């Protein structure tokens, strides 16, 4: 059905911030679970954050419990991932995924995925 | 010792033909009649009777042992499922875009239906170059893993304690779902959820299974209310919800009692000036408290304006008759009235003003009727009243008549009609000229007298002759013996015409003889003499048969072209509308339609419509002047008033019409005071628990109905109209055993739900014997357990004479008091708030009593003394006595007169009254109510009731504080007025 | 010597383009020919002259395609076959032939959305109006819906001229009506004698609490297998929860359309976890007493009636499994696709049709002929395997016996079948036969098929054969016709037959040559062949999902539906439940049903040969007549003689 296009990544300072915009190509209502997933090189496909169909219910992984904030605008068909207080271990390919609504913390109930965007958080010098 | 394999093993040792009788003999008869009493009802099986007795006796003495046990028959050759989801996506689209490698591609976005099922879309292409191509099915497995199902009964009567249940379905295999299910609040019924707090509870559904969450509700207002449950899962993002509509019906039974019917005609009646006509108010001596009433005033510009207008409209044709249609002649509603209506409109050239577009619609209705009627046909074109019964002569001839009259409108197959005429003439007519009937009687004029049955042949032969009089040139090449059959029938009628004693026989025989031109001289005098008052052919004890006889006689008069004896007969036939604007049975409405319609053959100095009917209604502030004219599209006008009053009507001008005054109210559940022509007993007894019940069912009970005719002979056609209690439904297994078995006790059942109050169960009986009681019983299952149940109704009536009836009511009557749904929570105080005022939790001062007593609505303030208490299972009646009128109301009452206050049953425990105790009560002028005995104060949300302790017990601690306040209240309401 | 040959379809269809092929042999000049058809009897003309000339620039092949307008004459209303006389005048020499007529005017196919209904539901039905070439045409058709008493309760009459051969129709079943096998009749207004019918059952409204499926593990029963018939009783609620209860099951034998219920096989098995297995042992099976033997029960069928009762309620649902065969061999050998005549001396090709007990075609089934059982031939997907035998030239009526030699089997479970083939009849005992051979494959339009022409004759008059005359018979009409050149001294002559979408679904090739015979008379040697093309659409259409496998869609979801059809074509759709599409018996509307109907109305009755020299044309569906006195025996049978 719907396909997704992620943008807003790039290279950023060590502790800076950036917002990742996920553009949808269809209808974003009736999509219960909309989730951001990341995959770093040498890592399994891990879970970042999921938002409910109307918001309010938000799930985060412990590694981004208070540093990240996922939002969505159903009117514009956009899902946002604000990344504040970045850490160099967050360097990864961040994907936006359409889901079913069942068990959002796992990645088996997301039948539609996006292209991804590279976020490189460079450490001080080195 | 499974004892089922024994039964079937013994069944397998009888010849394959005549083998069903041992199967039906092995069956547990719910009406537990012995073998020798069941072999009385078996019809045709001579060797079957012995076989039925052999096997019945067998299994019955094998049941005398073994006090888990399986005692059900394993039958064969029956297909199981039907009712598959309705098809959709039925549209014709085409491909017209440039092809890619010769293959065009078109994308069509569709919306799936709300059904959980595996749809398989089928496609077929038609190309005018490459021919046809049938495609493979595209299987679309529509599925949802969390589905919520709300189980609520068909209809709930107000103030009942029902427990609906919300079933949650979990189809996740690996997950055990924790979900928060919540019942939403509706101010129209007391639920555990209020406006102060929600009713949300957390449950856990096991995987691949369901869970039923119960909610007990008490409906407070009649009408369609919203039951809405919301479920939010406690882990995932799946949020489902169900919003169904539950209709709450009033506490009694709906009645459309006809107040009066008056022929509106100023020229032949009303003498000098014009005619004034008083219309009385309704009876309503039993109207259910706090229910509305609607009076519909119907003005028909012509005697047959409503019957036609209803005969044309599809969703209004079945409103002409107040009886079901599930049998050969009854089903003819789908033809007869529409037929004679279309013919009346053709002869009077009225389709131009009425609407040409509707004519074809009427014709399609006739087609549908014809289709339905073809279901009652047997081989050799013989029509029986019910399938699996002997073909009847009367019904066959009647179908011949209606079909031969319908060959002008729709396409009627000549094989069926001609084969039926052949069956009648060849087989059922004896060289005596007499027609034999070898089926059970349908009309009560088909059975005739006993020791001399000469008139029995007379009425049937005259009817069949009337039938053949309209198949003369329609069916003759196939059956060339029509002139001879008419000859012999007319000879038998004209010879034994002076042997007729009943006026019906004289009427129908006179019309049959007039159709041939053989009604003259002594037959003419003898015929016209019997007419009592020279405007009706009647017999005492047969009411609708007099309407039939007057109709046939009017057709005889119009056949002779006599225009003198007619106007009184038209005035009488126009005022026999007793059941709504129409008539009870089918034959009455049909024959009155035909006769009153055929009085307007032409306009030979006949009255043209131009009436000026004014109505002075007491409910309205001004006169109401309706003016219906000829050459108007609607020869009908009607008004509705919500207040029952007796209004005066004044007709004026030229024109003959009808004034139908009908009301609609809800009567109480009291059994029939005087049952006219029927004895009827209804009992309900619970069934054992270990005896298996269906899965969804909670409790099973047995319902037993015993009826008897009080006539000199057996009743000819009877209906058991049983309205189910709320949450109940009949056991179709037993109904099938009684309607289809070899020992037949039911012609057929219906369960014809017309969406009126609770669902009804119509049972058809071929006859009701007067020598005994025709008892029959069957299981009823309660799929939703209800408390404070309002009883159910069972009305028996003869089809062709509705005054032969008896209305009884049934109820379990649980012992000594009221078991309700647990009253501890506010769910109960909510329900008890509705029927009497609420006290501030023993914080009651006389100043508060003065406030609530000095409200502007407070019309009466009494001091009652509880004389008698007669409590029923629907409304408790407290016969009180006024000892001092502290503030008399708008109704004059003397000190010492009794007043019978009515209270809902659900409030009894809330009032906990004791006889011979004093009471302080006050209320509104709206509390007064119209019944007889003229003692009608309804205790409602505005009726203050408080027990007044006697003088001797004011010397106790808990009483004196109240006593002095009540005395100061009395003197402060007598001597000092209200300042508000 | 002049010889004007006329061959045209043996049965002429009305309102259909029938191609007539007339020739001129041994004549080097061009002769003008005008062909006309007359009503028999009388001089009533129903076709114009249809001009043509046979110039040596086209090797004397003629074209006079014509349509026969449908009219009432010569007792088309009294039970006679209203024959017509065709005229073929070559200058002055006239050749005429009385040809049988079949008022058919095309085909009508009926689509019903369901087959089992409820009194009160709606029946959505469509009528498709095509001609004999399965192209949409505008005709007037009467549509009558009949109750089981045979009384039309819904009459309609419409023309599908500008609706592109489709007529959408609807009818609402009343609440009280007949019960049984309701029918839908559909016939052409011009040809009411030809009716098409689709049946459906109205039955009544029943909603069971659970479904019970009862079926055996084997799709057949091998008689000598003493393991018995193992039957599986599964039962689950209509929402996926398995039924817990007990099942009373009984077995019986269905002989023809009657049955013998066996009161000795009644067993009560517990249905636990929606599962239950019960076996009917061969011990109890053989004990049915009429005459006790195991080979008399072959041909009959079994049936399993099961009654499942719920443990937690009084609910009770029964299901019956019928149509299970009692076979002596889990495979069947059919010669119905094999010709019934053979040519002595020249080899005989056998189109042995291998099938399964349920009638389904078999795949990879080694078969062999008795006697020379040292041959290896496997079955293809279509179910046909060719077995050739080099017979000796004799007057012997050839009795062939074919048996399958599929190992991994007891080889008692291998079936054998014996066919009898009658010899050919050469005019003048000339020993002149021609044999057409092809390699059996499941071929598609677009391929080229090499048709192997074989010609065996005496050494005299071998240089007189320079041309084979080949004609293509497709769906009853004459498709293509022409000549295949030949240089004298050749025994095998390959014909490159270019197969297109027109040869669907099956075609018959007729090849003949005429010459002055060695006996002095006119010799016409002929042979035919029935070639079966893969029965697929002339066009193409599929229906698939949208963007990216829309997974298990939820109710109310907007899913994109992709339709793949032909350019310039209306597409009708109807979404029905699987639960009604599965149980409709064989009353489905498939492409295979269409091709089966078209092949059922084929004029030819025999695969690829005839009883004599003229029986080849008659068995191929062609009337052959000449100016020299050679003709076929005229037929008065609109239906082939059933063997
Ligand atoms: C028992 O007796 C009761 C008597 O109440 C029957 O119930 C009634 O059945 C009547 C018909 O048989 C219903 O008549 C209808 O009246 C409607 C009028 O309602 C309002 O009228 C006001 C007037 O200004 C409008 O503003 C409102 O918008 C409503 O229209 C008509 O609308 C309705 O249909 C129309 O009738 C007119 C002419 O009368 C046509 O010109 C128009 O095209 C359309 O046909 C119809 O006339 C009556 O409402 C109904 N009462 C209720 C609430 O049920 C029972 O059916 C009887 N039951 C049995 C079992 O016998
Ligand atoms: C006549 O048309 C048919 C069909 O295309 C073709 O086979 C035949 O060759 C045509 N006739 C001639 C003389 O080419």
């Amino acid at each position: 059905q719907v396909q997704l296009v992620e943008t807003g990544g790039g290279l950023v300072q060590a502790g800076g911030s950036l917002r990742l915009s996920c553009a949808a190509s269809g209808s974003i209502f009736s999509l219960n679970a909309m989730g951001w997933f990341r995959q770093a090189p040498g890592k399994e496909r891990e879970f970042v954050a999921t938002i409910n169909r109307s918001g309010g219910r938000t799930y985060y992984a412990d590694s981004v419990k208070g540093r990240f904030t996922i939002s969505r605008d159903n009117g514009k068909n956009m899902v946002y991932l604000q990344m504040h207080s970045l850490k160099p271990e967050d360097t990864a390919i961040y994907y936006c995924a359409a889901g079913t609504g069942w068990s959002p913390q796992t990645d088996n109930e997301y039948n539609y995925w996006g292209q991804g965007t590279q976020v490189t958080v460079s450490s001080h010098h080195h | 010792v499974q004892l089922t394999e024994k039964r079937m093993d013994k069944v397998g040792k009888y010849p394959k033909e005549l083998r069903k009788c041992c199967e039906d003999g092995m069956r547990e008869n719910p009406m537990r009649f012995s073998c020798q009493r069941r072999t009385r009802f078996i019809s045709l099986g001579e060797a079957c009777k012995k076989v039925f007795l052999d096997c019945c006796n067998y299994i019955t003495e094998l049941r005398r042992q073994h006090a888990l046990d399986e005692d059900i028959i394993a039958e064969e050759n029956i297909v199981s499922r039907s009712e598959f989801p309705e098809s959709w996506l039925w549209n014709v689209e085409d491909l017209k875009e440039p092809p890619k490698n010769g293959i065009s591609t078109k994308l069509m976005n569709i919306f799936l239906k709300d059904s959980i099922t595996t749809w398989e879309i089928l496609a077929v292409s038609m190309s005018d170059k490459k021919g046809i191509c049938v495609a493979d099915p595209f299987e679309v497995t529509v599925m949802q893993d969390f589905f919520i199902d709300l189980r609520l009964p068909y209809s709930v009567v107000r103030n009942e304690q029902v427990e609906i249940r919300a079933v949650l379905y979990n189809y996740r295999q690996n997950q055990e779902l924790k979900v928060r299910v919540e019942l939403l609040h509706n101010p129209a019924f007391c639920s555990l959820a209020t406006t102060k707090r929600r009713h949300q509870q957390t449950v856990t559904i096991p995987p691949k299974s369901s869970l039923s969450v119960p909610y007990v509700i008490v409906p407070l207002k009649t009408g369609l209310q919203e039951v809405e449950v919301k479920a939010a899962v406690y882990h995932h993002f799946i949020s489902d919800g169900v919003r169904k509509s539950l209709k709450v019906v009033p506490e009694g039974i709906r009645m459309n009692k006809t107040v009066a019917v008056r022929t509106l005609d100023p020229e032949r009646l009303g003498r000098e000036g014009v005619q004034k006509e008083d219309i009385p108010p309704a009876d309503l001596s039993d109207q259910v408290p706090d229910t509305e009433s609607e009076t519909r005033i119907l003005l028909q510009g012509t005697p047959v304006a409503q019957m036609t207008e209803d005969a044309v409209d599809a969703e209004r044709l079945k409103h002409l008759i107040v009886t079901p249609s599930g049998c050969g002649e009854q089903n003819m509603i789908g033809m007869t009235p529409t037929v004679i209506a279309v013919h009346y409109l053709d002869e009077t050239e009225q389709w131009e003003k009425f609407g040409l577009e509707k004519r074809q619609g009427a014709l399609e209705l006739i087609k549908k009727g014809y289709t339905q009627q073809l279901a009652f046909r047997q081989p050799s074109s013989a029509f029986a009243a019910f399938v699996k019964r002997a073909p009847s002569t009367w019904l066959t001839a009647y179908v011949v008549k209606v079909f031969s009259l319908a060959v002008n409108l729709i396409a009627i197959d000549s094989q069926v009609l001609c084969g039926a005429v052949k069956w009648l003439i060849l087989e059922k007519q004896k060289p005596d000229g007499v027609f034999q009937e070898d089926a059970p009687v349908i009309h009560q004029e088909m059975i005739g007298g006993l020791r001399n049955n000469n008139e029995k042949d007379m009425a049937l032969t005259a009817f069949v002759l009337i039938s053949l009089q309209e198949a003369k040139d329609i069916c003759e090449e196939q059956v060339n013996s029509l002139p001879g059959s008419i000859t012999k029938a007319g000879d038998f009628l004209e010879a034994n015409y002076m042997n007729l004693q009943r006026s019906y026989t004289v009427a129908i025989a006179g019309y049959a003889l007039a159709q041939m031109g053989r009604l003259k001289g002594p037959l003419l005098n003898k015929f016209l003499t019997t007419a009592k008052d020279k405007n009706r052919w009647e017999d005492p004890g047969k009411q609708l048969y007099n309407v039939e006889a007057t109709s046939y006689a009017l057709l005889a008069l119009l056949q002779l072209k006599d225009f003198d004896f007619v106007p009184p007969v038209v005035r009488w036939l126009n005022e026999q509308r007793y059941y709504g604007g129409g008539y009870g049975s089918t034959q009455a409405t049909f024959m009155v339609f035909q006769a009153l319609a055929q009085y307007q053959k032409d306009a030979p100095d006949h009255q043209e419509l131009n009436l000026d009917v004014s109505l002075q209604l007491p409910s309205r502030s001004s006169k109401i002047t309706h003016r219906i004219h000829w050459e108007s599209a609607s020869l009908l006008r009607s008004e509705e008033t919500k207040e029952n009053e007796g209004f005066t009507v004044t007709a004026e001008g030229k024109g003959q019409g009808t004034l139908s005054v009908v009301t609609m109210y809800h009567a109480k559940a009291k059994d029939q005071l005087t049952c006219n022509k029927f004895d009827l007993k209804v009992t309900i007894k619970p069934a054992p628990e270990t005896e298996k019940r269906p899965q969804d069912a909670k409790n099973t009970m047995i319902l037993e109905i015993c009826t008897r005719y009080r006539g000199d002979q057996d009743a000819t056609m009877s209906i058991l109209d049983i309205s189910m209690m709320t949450g109940f439904a009949p056991d179709t297994d037993d109904l099938k055993q009684l309607a289809n078995g070899v020992d037949r006790y039911i012609s057929k059942y219906e369960l014809d739900k017309a969406f009126s109050d609770r669902n009804t169960l119509i049972i058809y009986l071929d006859k009701v014997s007067h020598s005994e009681d025709d008892c029959l019983a069957f299981k009823v299952h309660q799929y939703f357990n209800v408390e404070l149940i309002q009883p159910g109704a069972v009305k028996v009536y003869a089809y062709y004479n509705l005054e032969e009836s008896c209305t009884r009511f049934y109820h379990p009557e649980k012992e000594d008091g009221k078991l309700n749904k647990l009253c501890r929570d506010e769910l109960c105080r909510c329900a008890e708030e509705n029927c009497f005022i609420q006290k501030s939790d023993d914080k009651v001062t006389l100043e508060e009593r003065l406030d609530k007593a000095c409200e502007p609505g407070v019309d009466y303030v009494y001091k009652t003394r509880l004389v008698k208490v007669q409590l029923s299972n629907d409304f408790d009646e407290y016969i009180m006595a006024i000892e001092q009128t502290i503030k008399s109301g708008s109704d004059e009452v003397q000190v010492g007169q009794q007043r019978t206050f009515i209270s809902p049953i659900k409030c009894r425990e809330a009032l906990k009254l004791e006889e011979k105790k004093h009471y302080l009560m006050w209320g509104l002028s709206s509390d007064f109510w119209g019944e007889k005995p003229n003692l009608s104060y309804i205790i409602g949300k505005d009726t203050w009731v408080e027990h007044w302790p006697e003088e001797d017990e004011c010397q106790d601690e808990e009483n004196q504080k109240q006593c002095q306040d009540l005395g100061a209240f009395t003197e402060s309401m007598v001597v000092f007025g209200c300042p508000n | 010597s002049p010889m004007y040959s006329i061959i045209t379809p043996n049965i002429l269809r009305l309102e259909s383009e029938e191609t007539m092929v007339l020739e001129a042999h041994d004549a080097q000049g061009d002769v003008p020919v005008t062909v006309t058809v007359h009503d028999f009897p009388g001089k009533k003309l129903v076709l114009s002259s249809e001009k043509t000339v046979l110039t040596p620039a086209t090797n004397h092949m003629g074209n006079v395609t014509f349509t026969i307008p449908a009219n009432r004459e010569f007792k088309s209303e009294k039970g006679r076959n209203k024959f017509v006389t065709v005229q073929a005048t070559f200058g002055t020499q006239v050749v005429e032939k009385v040809v049988l007529v079949s008022l058919q005017s095309g085909y009508l196919f009926i689509q019903t959305d369901k087959t089992i209904y409820t009194p009160g539901s709606t029946v959505l039905y469509r009528i498709f109006t095509v001609n004999h070439k399965l192209l949409p045409v505008g005709r007037t058709v009467m549509v009558n819906i009949e109750n089981p008493e045979g009384i039309p309760v819904k009459q309609d009459s419409l023309s599908s001229q500008n609706q592109l051969g489709v007529l959408p129709l609807s009818w609402d079943i009343p609440e009280l009506v007949n019960m049984g096998q309701w029918k839908i009749r559909a016939y052409y207004e011009n040809s009411p004698q030809q009716v098409f019918s689709t049946e459906f059952e109205v039955k009544e409204y029943v909603l069971p609490s659970f479904e019970v499926i009862v079926e055996p593990t084997e799709k057949f029963y091998y008689i000598y297998n003493e393991k018995g018939l193992e039957v599986t009783i599964t039962a689950r609620f209509l929402y996926g929860k398995k039924v817990e209860g007990t099942a009373f099951v009984i077995f019986g034998i269905q002989d023809g359309e009657q049955r013998i219920s066996l009161p000795e096989s009644l067993k009560r098995i517990p249905i636990e976890d929606g599962s239950g297995e019960v076996v009917l042992s061969r011990k109890v099976l053989l004990d049915g007493v009429q005459n006790p033997r195991a080979e008399d029960l072959v041909g009959k069928s079994l049936y399993v009636s099961a009654t499942v009762i719920l443990h937690s309620g009084s609910d009770m649902v029964q299901a019956e499994r019928s149509g299970i065969p009692i076979v002596t061999s889990p495979y069947q050998i059919h010669f119905t696709k094999t010709p019934k005549y053979f040519k002595p001396g020249m080899p005989f090709d056998l189109m042995v049709f291998v099938t399964n007990p349920d009638g389904s075609p078999a795949y990879r089934v080694p078969v062999a002929v008795q006697g020379e059982d040292t041959v290896q031939s496997l079955t293809q997907g279509d179910g046909v395997a060719k077995l050739s035998i080099n017979t000796h030239p004799s007057q012997k009526p050839l009795s062939i016996t074919v048996r399958t030699k599929k190992q991994e089997l007891s080889e008692a479970q291998q079936a054998t079948r014996t066919m009898q083939a009658l010899p050919y009849s050469t005019v003048g005992n000339s020993n002149n036969y021609l044999h057409l051979s092809v390699l059996r494959t499941e071929l598609r339009p677009g391929e080229t098929l090499n048709v192997n022409f074989l010609l065996r004759m005496d050494r005299a008059h071998e240089a007189k054969i320079r041309y084979y005359t080949y004609l293509i018979m497709n769906k009853g009409r004459l498709l293509k016709a022409g000549r295949q050149v030949r240089e004298p001294g050749q025994d095998l002559v390959v014909l490159p037959l270019s197969i297109t979408t027109d040869f669907i679904p099956s075609f018959r090739l007729v090849a003949y040559y005429t010459l002055i015979g060695a006996s002095g008379q006119r010799e016409v040697v002929a042979d035919s062949v029935w070639v079966d093309v893969k029965d697929s659409c002339v066009g193409s259409l599929v229906v698939k999902s949208g963007q990216s496998e829309d997974r298990q869609p939820v109710p109310g979801q907007q899913m994109t539906l992709k339709i793949e059809g032909d350019h310039g074509a209306r597409v009708v759709l109807v979404a029905v439940d699987k639960g009604v599409f599965v149980l409709n018996k064989k009353n489905k509307l498939t492409q295979s049903k269409i091709w089966d109907v078209v092949e059922k109305a084929d004029i030819g009755c025999t695969p690829g040969s005839g009883k004599d020299y003229a029986g080849v044309f008659s068995d191929a569906g062609l009337t052959f007549t000449s100016s020299s006195g050679q003709q076929t025996a005229q037929r008065a049978e609109l239906q082939c003689p059933q063997p």
